[PDB]
């Protein structure tokens, strides 16, 4: 963080500037901060964690697997384009976790190479829900099973 | 500044305008298919107005147009869209007059 | 005519601390009939190049 | 205090952490049956 | 029905402020143009 602020480099994680006056710095110097209750969360934040990743790990599974039905019928997915089976992955996705990451997506820009880059990448948390949905994906391989042909 | 912004494809329909306007270097289908991430677009005006807001001392002012930069160039590609599609007609100007 | 997304130019950390933009007060202001039909003026323009 | 937002999607994360996946079954379902005709020997 | 109208994140998402289309611009460009030859003939011998 510090070598980017004296280098005047955007490329990375921005920090957020505050505005305060002058007398505030008087005020805050003859006023110290005492902690009087701890947050109600505290003790629950690993579960909300916990459940977090494993809701990520199943949505980049997804679309790891869609993303080669393109490749795999041309003739079925002609006019077919990679924000379409983005949308419809998102359409089943829980709206809590699609809350928070629209937390930072609203104010910065994303596109398809992102997130291209972010299901390559290597890094799952396992948990049952995860572990079942990639078996069923290695089960449903054939279309066959899935009792639809040409 | 340092981009091309008219340019020749392919012969239209219309054989007296041919050429193609691309504001800002940027094409329609960055819509469809993107060349750089969210972070990398960018173009020469835009970054050189950045780096001399920054050198003046105004911060708060480069910060603002560096968020709102994407919004601004898919306005833009919309425009381009809208002009080498829609407005493709015998009432558009011809080459030689707008070269003129 | 679609306006920019209003999260883009500040953010709320908590219930009291919220980001201030630098252009906060043209943001608040409202065109009147003049101004519109300038701002129509100017994207007639940028449609027609020459 | 907090957004209240922020606390909605707390708690909706909350909830969804409660999620039953899994049954727990004294028979598994059937997987295969059989259709009888006038044969004796075979269906 | 157009791959390019497909918004999947909510930045560019943001409120409606009018609307136009040809017909109207058209009248609007006529009304302007002779407008301003009107007022400048009428301000000067």
């Amino acid at each position: 963080l510090l070598p980017d602020l004296i280098a005047g480099a955007h490329q990375n994680a921005d920090p957020v500037v505050l505005d305060v006056s002058w007398i505030s710095l008087w005020f805050a110097f003859n006023r110290s901060f005492e902690p009087t209750h701890r947050n109600e969360m505290l003790e629950v934040a690993p579960l909300i964690e916990s459940v977090y990743a494993s809701e990520l790990s199943v949505m980049k599974v997804d679309m790891r697997h869609l993303s080669l039905m393109q490749r795999r019928f041309p003739d079925v997915l002609i006019q077919a384009r990679p924000s379409h089976f983005w949308k419809a992955v998102l359409n089943d996705s829980p709206e809590a976790v699609k809350a928070v990451m629209n937390l930072s997506h609203s104010h910065n820009f994303i596109n398809i190479r992102d997130m291209m880059r972010w299901v390559m990448l290597p890094s799952l948390q396992p948990s049952l829900k995860l572990a079942l949905e990639e078996e069923a994906w290695a089960a449903a391989n054939d279309f066959e099973d899935l009792m639809l042909t040409d | 500044w340092a981009t091309i912004d008219v340019e020749y494809r392919e012969p239209a329909p219309y054989v007296h305008a041919q050429r193609y306007i691309r504001y800002c270097g940027i094409d329609s289908r960055e819509l469809i298919n993107p060349t750089t991430y969210g972070i990398g677009m960018t173009y020469h005006c835009y970054n050189e107005m950045l780096r001399m807001l920054v050198a003046a001392g105004k911060d708060s002012e480069a910060a603002y147009f560096r968020s709102m930069l994407p919004f601004h160039m898919v306005r833009f590609a919309r425009i381009n869209q809208i002009i080498n599609e829609d407005l493709h007609s015998v009432f558009s100007l011809p080459d030689d007059m707008f070269n003129a | 005519y679609i306006a920019p997304n209003p999260r883009i130019s500040s953010i709320t950390l908590t219930q009291r601390i919220t980001t201030t933009g630098p252009f906060a007060i043209l943001t608040g202001s409202t065109p009147t009939a003049q101004q519109l039909n300038d701002v129509r003026k100017i994207y007639l323009a940028l449609m027609f190049p020459g | 205090f907090t957004v209240p937002d922020v606390q909605k999607i707390l708690d909706d994360i909350k909830a969804l952490a409660a999620e039953q996946v899994y049954k727990i079954v004294k028979v598994p379902s059937i997987s295969f049956r059989h259709i009888v005709m006038q044969s004796r020997d075979r269906v | 029905q157009r791959p390019e109208r497909i918004k999947t994140t909510p930045y560019l998402e943001g409120d409606v402020l009018s609307s136009d289309s040809g017909p109207l611009l058209s009248v609007f460009a006529l009304q302007e143009i002779m407008q301003k030859v009107r007022q400048v003939q009428a301000d000067y011998m």
